[PDB]
């Protein structure tokens, strides 16, 4: 959470080194729930700073092939997670279409089938992806109805408090 | 029957191929199931086994 803090203030690297030490404590307590809890919050920060994806101990690939076979009972939002971190690096990837609009597919099938409105954000993450994957594809007519459900200032934690203000202002 | 060669002037690429396949959602006395989508003519329009 400090690295977090850390992180809001575009510090970035001062994050690395806090965020390392929260791994180590992780191991001596022995539990397994908090581990995905740290390994969820690696890619949300490398999604916002993916230039520090070599910093890392762990690539990112490796995360997504964990966090897929990662268990059947007591995950329901990681897979929801999961999923859409492998969609971003496909699409950074420039990957078939034909891989990406099937990994899409298991984002949005796993999302919307539990309660939307109670995980707003990855609802929102689902609509900026595919706002910005169907633009790609050259397709306004598609981006315009998913645009009105895009939420506004809302952005998103870790990511400062002002990134919605300058965002407005570069369109 | 239609025969659509590659032509390097022809950039008119296909994207309901890479979008994956609709599926159709038929209830039998047991519980509903879910099958594949084939189109009310496509029984006897597929692309034959022979």
């Amino acid at each position: 959470s400090l690295a977090t803090f850390h992180s809001s203030f575009n510090e970035c690297d001062a994050a690395i080194n806090s965020f390392e030490e929260a791994t180590r404590i992780a191991r001596e307590n022995k539990d397994m729930e908090t581990l995905n809890l740290i390994m969820i919050w690696i890619i949300n920060f490398i999604e916002v700073h993916p230039e520090y994806a070599n910093r890392f101990y762990i690539t990112v690939e490796q995360i997504i092939k964990y966090l897929k076979n990662s268990s059947d009972v007591e995950d329901a939002n990681i897979f929801s997670n999961a999923y859409k971190f492998e969609t971003l690096l496909s699409m950074v990837k420039e990957s078939k279409t034909a891989e990406v609009s099937s990994s899409l597919l298991k984002f949005m099938a796993i999302t919307l089938q539990n309660v939307p409105s109670q995980n707003f954000d990855l609802f929102q993450s689902l609509v900026s992806y595919e706002v910005k994957f169907w633009k790609e594809l050259g397709y306004e007519s598609i981006s315009d109805v998913y645009e009105k459900f895009l939420s506004k200032t809302s952005s998103s934690s870790l990511r400062n408090y002002d990134s919605s203000i300058i965002n407005q202002d570069i369109k | 029957p239609l025969r659509y060669e590659p032509n390097n002037r022809d950039f008119a690429c296909n994207i309901i191929d890479d979008l994956p396949k609709l599926i159709r959602f038929v209830k039998d006395s047991k519980r509903i199931n879910i099958v594949p989508y084939t189109q009310p003519n496509s029984l006897w329009r597929g692309p034959d086994e022979d």
